[PDB]
């Protein structure tokens, strides 16, 4: 469980996709496929972050309830 | 939203303002909806030809907002540059998945028929103004009332109405598919205009009434 | 923010045979525990007055089991502790109820039957039992409603 | 914390209409809409999944590496021996959800299968294991206690579970593994008071 | 049935309470000439300055109304031989009895159970306000005629609302209220007024069906009891 | 299209059960207004019942009215309360 | 339901395409089988062109 | 052709052959009134092999 | 002391209004089944012109034998605040006391939530203008025991030129409490 | 379709709501007796000294009221034999059914479709005010009349609507307010305090369907996030 | 109150709450309500193996709420006790007294009739849920109206009705059934199937609508 910037999923992503075609090589911002495809690592990276912090936070309440010590 | 006219033989940019809005007091905010340089209307083309994209002349369309919009500035800094852009703008645009026209019209009210296509070259499929209400409908018509996984009673029963084919079973579903059409508030009214029979083939059109 | 308590049960609270259905351990809660330190430390306020003649006054300390049946008096003791810890944290001050559990309610009946049962013997004394029986049906309804409060509140 | 359905699907609209000018429809059956609306929908998954985890791991993952474990509900299991009349001559089927139940007149017990066994043609004998039908202590049972099968195929000739079912624990609140662990942590207490008496009470002659 | 070929007819019969406890039940020996039955709605419609909004709120008390002649020759009877004006005359008799005995608000008993022994169904009835209008003209002189309008309360087939045996798990009657205020008449008014004081106390330190198992309603009833076995302080609490 | 509607009031009360005295509603009134220093509600009873001898001054009512149609999930159903108050 | 006490209230009229903006200062609800169901909403402080 | 699975009423998930398949096929088609088919019927199957 | 005054200080109607309310709230007490008033009723968020206010010495027997309402409308100090009861929609099932200051604020107005309603809806309309309320001098005096011949300045009303022609020396005055 | 030039007339059907799920539909064996349809209008007309003025407000309720019997002959069916009497039994049953449990519990349809194949026209109907209405009279001691009357809620061919669909171009919820709501919800109590007196000076001196493309209303929405976020003063502005 | 429901092939979790609830949202609630872990529903039946009490598949059970019982924790708490026997707890447990159906109906409308008994061993015989509401409408049904000694107007008047054989007294005798049957909140409603009068034996038979 790791980070991962916008842009490593979003290349990740890519790359997986032009496997087995060719129809698709066009990533301009004007596009609307790249936008999708951002929004979509936009939503991962938050998530990754979010579960990160979450994690913390639980460390900390389990912290707090083993020992009572409020 | 907006009407579309053309430019007549020696009509002058008053006379339009006048026939539509009533008072032709209205005209002189009009032509800055159509971006117009002061010769607003002209009647040659080779005197368009002086600087074709900031002039009308005769045979040329014109834009023509309704009176609540005529007034706002927003919709006169967008009818000033988009022009034609407008009916694409105002009917919507979409990703197209009709990419086997000639096969999703041989597996109706089944799953999996539509999928996404390629036209240009890098990017995916896209429909846009009147092709994208022919899409849209399309689908729309083709899926079951319950089936999509958040706003649903969205579709129709016509995967349930399979029946004797009797008038009564073809008027309900007449209604249904008047019913499916209707659905979507850009379209104003449905009516049937033939509806006709082959043993067990049923065969029919609509005719839609969709706003300017 | 405690509710003065009398001077009997105040007094009170601070400090062979056997029966064959049910038989007690002698073990205390861990509710029970830490109300009972408090009233050893802490100066609770007490009231004055000795209006209300029920419960203990005039009836545990008149009978003779204080000095017949000193291990049967322990018994009542720790009853009344069990009795009055779950009173407390319901009328007031909630946050103690964390440390209630099934198990501790369910030995204090156990300890309620046996010196029940022993009383029934004395023909004299069975104005305590007639208490006794009353409060061992209320300890049941907590035993079988306390999981349920707790994942509720 | 956690993100919620409209404020992801938004989040995701926001940028698809700020990233390209090609799309501005998003209505029901926009196959875009929908597209963004599944994405939303397996997000909160994974967000209930990750609360859930965390959940869990508050209440037993820190203490569980003292090698304390905690209790936990499950259904009484274990092996149970099949005999036919006479050699198999055909693959039997034996569906999930076959029942059993206890002829003996103390032991109101039943059992049944969670999923499907076959018997091939050349076996003979086939143990198949089986969960009872409630949870807890109930389901436990002393050798030798079915008998008997449901399903009514007149090849097999007797069953019985060859050992006794004892995995049905009972629901223990976490109040007393806290409890128990908070003892544990104080006994180890050194120079103290409290500690000192504690430890005298070990030799079993020494109470006052 | 109505003779339809295949059954013969049969006639109208309505029960009655007796007045001992059980029933009468009275039966008709020439059916209804005119025979109607009304099914009103209480749907109403407001029409705002720019819409109909329609709005409706269930079904409406229906009424039954029918009119007929008692037949001219005797006829025997189930234990008798009684003729048309005797049983003319018993109906009148009936019906004054049951509408004069109602002058407490209602009959505790039964409304008056109807069959209809022509076309299947089956009704609890009441007089409705035009009552037994009885009347004889020229024409038929020796045919008695009789006019009855009736309400209908509910079908036959269903048992009283008020009656109907509701689940009553638990304890609907519990002991803890009943001995807690046993407890509390017990007290000495030194006792309730301090028990006042305790309450009024804990009221101002807030801030700066009953079932023994698997519910929390009969919570209080619990603690409620307690307070008085142990000396919570002069009185009880709550 | 004209809109259909189904009111379906439900009552509530705390100190006779509640659902039986919401069963026996005619009518009620609610008259709540900013300008005067008072607000104050009216209720219509029916006769079914004697109503006097049950139902003690100072109790609260609660009133709940459900504007259209369960099944339709119009966003009408809501049961909100319209009122509350001390008799 | 939705109308209460305090509330602004938001009217458009489609008899000539206008719009208007009230503040609620009292509401008194009617409900009666014998005659629908009526809720009257006072305003004050109105204007135009919302 | 298919091989499907029920939900037998004993709580018994039965994977079924195709010749019982036939069975709640036949069923279903004889109990309508005549002339109707079994042409986009639903049938209460529970998984397919 | 001794005597049965009661002093209620604060700085702001929402200090003040809630020594006031919690006063005498617990203590009413009533036979329900289940608590009192105070958990029925909200009687909290509330706010007022707390920069504008000075500390106030709100007496509890300002008015003779009168009810908490008549000592409520004091502190309220109208129409400069709002008070009424209604519905609590954030948390439905119970009631709530309000005491805020006025939405003909600006910011204030828009805090508003708006309520749409088409004329699909109306059965029948009554409204129109009128000049039965009109003033041209507004003034905020302060509280009445500051007297212009015996202290500090008085008061500081305010007026349009153009107002004052049709109506003229039209004054509108209030008495503020807080001040 | 009538008897004319084309082939034989459909009789009337009524299709009516199946609490399971589907439909379900009941066709009359004999046509009407009686048909009307009124169709007023909701204006009216006062005259002033030396003027005529004219005011409408729309469309009126169209009230469909029609009277039919049921034939004695019995008659092929889909499921069974059923005769007149079973069939305006079922009738009853079926408007029971409608009009009992409507104000009470619940029903799954919510309004009828009346088709008139005869007439060439369908409506979504409700039942009227005045409602069903049995009656069986001397000179038909076989039959069964009836008579109901509707109000039509409007044209069947439309859409329902709770069941249409609005344009809404770009963005419905507006992400920046909706979770400036979520950022506020953190924020400490002098924060708050800061926010509400820089909100009160900024007013107290002014005078002296989301999509950024091609719209301006969602400006001030964006600006409170980032005012929130970078933070202008110790809470922010507006 | 409850529903049940059955678990279909690749069955989507979001589907059961959208399909009986209009909203997708919740089912947060629903598997809170039915003690699942995160794979909710799975394709397999081998995984069930695993955790089979905490994971659910194809052909299993789920009990559905009601809309009011939603978010009630309590009623979560009960709901994850009651999984398929919730039905317990509506129509409730008794004491038998049906020792031998052998026995009382050829006996018939007296006293000295009914008995506890024994199954088992030791356990006095209890017996529950549907089996306990054959029971509470039998015992009831054959007690005479005036009968038991506190809450009278409990039974039936049906040992009045041997009267003569003629119609009218069949149709006497159906009424009382139902009138008896319908008066326990237990049961929605009643009516008539069929009736067959014998030369003296009159056969009836009828429905009852038992809640869940």
């Amino acid at each position: 469980m790791k980070t991962r910037k916008l842009t490593n999923i979003l290349s990740k992503l890519i790359d997986k996709t032009m496997a087995g075609t060719s129809k698709i090589t066009d990533f301009t911002p004007g596009s609307a496929s790249r936008s999708l495809l951002e929004a979509v690592s936009l939503e991962i990276e938050q998530f990754y972050i979010l579960t990160k912090e979450n994690i913390d936070w639980g460390i900390q309440e389990g912290i707090i309830e083993a020992f009572d010590f409020q | 939203r907006f009407k579309k006219h053309v430019v007549q033989h020696e009509e002058t940019m008053q006379a339009i303002a006048q026939r539509y809005y009533g008072d032709v007091s209205y005209w002189i905010d009009l032509v800055e909806h159509n971006n117009l340089k002061y010769p607003y209307l002209v009647e040659t083309d080779e005197e368009k030809m002086k600087d074709p994209e900031r002039l009308a002349s005769t045979g040329d369309t014109l834009i023509i907002p309704i009176e609540s919009d005529l007034t706002d500035v927003s919709a006169k800094e967008i009818n000033s540059r988009d022009k034609d852009v407008l009916v694409e703008l105002a009917l919507g645009r979409d990703l197209n998945i009709t990419a086997d026209e000639k096969y999703f019209n041989e597996h109706g009210t089944s799953d999996n028929i539509l999928a996404f296509s390629t036209n240009g070259n890098g990017d995916l499929d896209t429909v846009k103004g009147i092709d994208n209400m022919k899409q849209q409908l399309q689908a729309r018509l083709l899926t079951p009332r319950g089936s999509l996984m958040l706003h649903p009673n969205y579709g129709s029963d016509l995967h349930n109405l399979f029946g004797l084919n009797i008038p009564e079973q073809a008027t309900l579903i007449e209604m249904e598919v008047l019913r499916t059409l209707t659905s979507d508030n850009r379209v104003k009214s449905a009516n049937l205009i033939d509806w006709k029979i082959q043993g067990n083939v049923y065969s029919g059109q609509f005719s839609v009434e969709i706003k300017s | 923010n405690f509710i003065p308590q009398p001077q009997g049960l105040l007094r009170f609270l601070n400090t062979s045979f056997v029966s064959k259905f049910y038989t007690p351990q002698l073990q205390l809660s861990e509710l029970a525990k830490k109300v009972l330190t408090n009233i050893k430390t802490d100066d609770i306020p007490v009231l004055e007055r000795e209006f209300n003649d029920n419960t203990i006054i005039h009836k545990a300390n008149d009978t003779l089991l204080k000095v017949q049946a000193p291990r049967m008096y322990m018994i009542l003791q720790s009853i009344v502790l069990e009795a009055y810890a779950i009173v407390n944290c319901f009328v007031e001050n909630p946050s103690s109820l964390k440390y209630l559990t099934e198990e501790d309610v369910s030995i204090t009946r156990e300890n309620l039957n046996y010196v029940a049962d022993y009383l029934g013997n004395y023909d004299d004394y069975n104005s305590v039992v007639l208490d006794l029986r009353d409060l061992d049906l209320c300890f049941s309804a907590i035993e079988l409603q306390l999981p349920l409060i707790k994942k509720e509140a | 914390k956690t993100r919620k359905l409209t404020n992801i699907l938004s989040k995701l609209i926001d940028k698809t209409m700020a990233g390209t000018s090609k799309i501005t429809d998003f209505t029901p059956g926009s196959a875009s809409r929908s597209l963004l609306e599944a994405v939303s929908l397996e997000i909160e998954q994974f967000y209930i999944l990750t609360k859930e985890n965390i959940d869990w791991g508050i209440q037993e993952g820190i203490i569980e590496a003292f090698d304390f474990q905690k209790r936990q509900s499950k259904r009484a299991y274990g092996d149970v021996t099949i005999q036919f009349y006479q050699p198999l001559d055909m693959r039997m089927y034996i569906p999930a959800g076959t029942t059993f139940t206890s002829t003996r007149q103390e032991y109101p017990q039943q059992f049944e299968t969670l999923v499907d066994y076959y018997a091939e043609p050349d076996s003979t004998e086939i143990v198949v294991e089986v969960y009872c039908k409630e949870t807890g202590v109930a389901g436990n049972v002393p050798e030798g206690t079915i008998n008997t099968i449901a399903s009514g195929s007149s090849l097999i000739r007797s069953v019985n579970n060859e050992y006794s079912f004892n995995t049905g624990t009972k629901e223990e609140s976490q109040e007393d593994f806290k409890r128990r662990f908070h003892s544990f942590v104080e006994s180890r207490g050194r120079a103290t008071n409290k500690s000192v008496r504690y430890g005298a009470l070990q030799i079993p002659d020494v109470e006052g | 049935p109505q003779s339809d070929g295949i059954s013969n007819l049969h006639r109208i019969a309505l029960r009655f309470p007796k007045e001992g406890g059980g029933y009468d039940m009275y039966r008709f020996k020439v059916n209804p000439e005119n025979y109607t039955i009304d099914s009103p709605q209480r749907t109403t419609a407001i029409k705002t300055k720019s819409d109909i909004v329609i709005e409706d709120y269930g079904k409406d008390i229906e009424v039954i109304n029918f009119t007929g002649t008692t037949g001219f020759r005797p006829v025997r009877e189930a234990d008798g031989l009684k003729t048309g004006k005797q049983k003319m005359e018993e109906l009148q008799s009936r019906v004054s009895e049951y509408a004069m005995q109602g002058g407490s608000g209602n009959v505790s008993g039964s409304y008056l159970q109807f069959f209809n022994f022509t076309d299947d169904s089956y009704y609890k009835v009441h007089l409705a306000p035009q009552g037994l209008k009885i009347t004889r003209s020229k024409d038929e002189p020796l045919l008695f005629r009789y006019e009855i309008t009736l309400v209908v309360i509910g079908s036959l087939t269903e048992a009283d609302r008020s009656a109907v045996t509701t689940e009553e798990f638990g304890n609907v009657k519990p002991n803890a209220s009943q001995r807690v205020d046993e407890g509390i008449k017990e007290l000495d008014k030194n006792a309730r007024k301090t028990r006042d004081r305790n309450n009024q106390e804990i009221s101002r330190r807030e801030n700066t069906i009953y079932n023994p198992r698997q519910s929390t309603n009969g919570l209080k009833g619990n603690i409620d009891n307690m307070a008085l076995i142990i000396g919570y302080g002069d009185g009880g609490v709550s | 299209m004209r809109r259909i509607r189904r009111p379906k009031v439900r009552i509530e009360i705390v100190t006779y059960n509640g659902d039986e005295f919401g069963a026996k509603l005619l009518g009620f009134q609610t008259k709540n207004s900013m300008e005067d220093d008072s607000s104050v509600f009216q209720i219509n009873m029916a006769g079914d019942t004697y109503w006097d001898k049950l139902v003690m001054a100072n109790d609260i009512i609660r009133i709940f009215i459900t504007p259209n149609d369960d099944p339709n999930d119009k966003e009408g159903k809501q049961e909100r309360l319209i009122q509350v108050g001390m008799v | 339901p939705k109308y209460d006490l305090g509330k602004r209230l938001f009217i458009e009229d489609k008899q000539r395409g206008d719009t208007w903006e009230f503040y609620i200062e009292s509401v008194e609800h009617k409900f009666d089988y014998k005659q629908g169901y009526y809720t009257t909403v006072g305003v004050t402080r109105g204007l135009k062109d919302a | 052709a298919n091989s499907g699975t029920f939900v037998m009423d004993d709580g018994r998930k039965n994977h079924v052959p195709a010749y019982m398949v036939a069975v709640a096929l036949g069923g279903l088609a004889s109990g309508l009134e005549i002339g109707e088919s079994i042409t986009f019927k639903p049938l209460r199957v529970s998984s397919l092999d | 002391d001794g005597d049965n005054e009661v002093k209620f200080t604060g700085s702001s109607a929402h200090e003040v209004m809630t020594g006031i309310i919690r006063r005498f709230i617990p203590y009413m007490k009533y036979n329900y089944t289940e608590n009192t008033i105070d958990n029925y009723l909200d009687y909290d968020d509330l706010s007022s012109w707390d920069e504008f206010e000075k500390l106030t010495e709100v007496s509890a027997f300002t008015n003779f034998d009168g009810s908490l309402k008549q000592l409520m409308d004091m502190v309220t100090a109208r129409p400069f605040n709002e008070l009424f009861f209604k519905n609590s929609e954030k948390t439905p099932g119970k009631a709530q006391l309000v005491l805020r200051k006025t939405p003909f604020n600006p910011t204030e107005w828009r805090a508003l939530d708006m309520i749409k309603v088409p004329t699909e809806d109306f059965i029948e309309e009554d409204v129109g203008k009128s000049d039965v309320e009109t003033y041209s001098i507004f003034t905020a005096t302060p509280a009445g025991m500051l007297k212009e011949l015996n202290g500090d300045v008085f008061s500081k009303p305010q007026f349009h030129p153009e107002l004052t022609d049709r109506y003229g020396y039209t004054k509108f005055e209030v008495e503020n409490i807080y001040l």
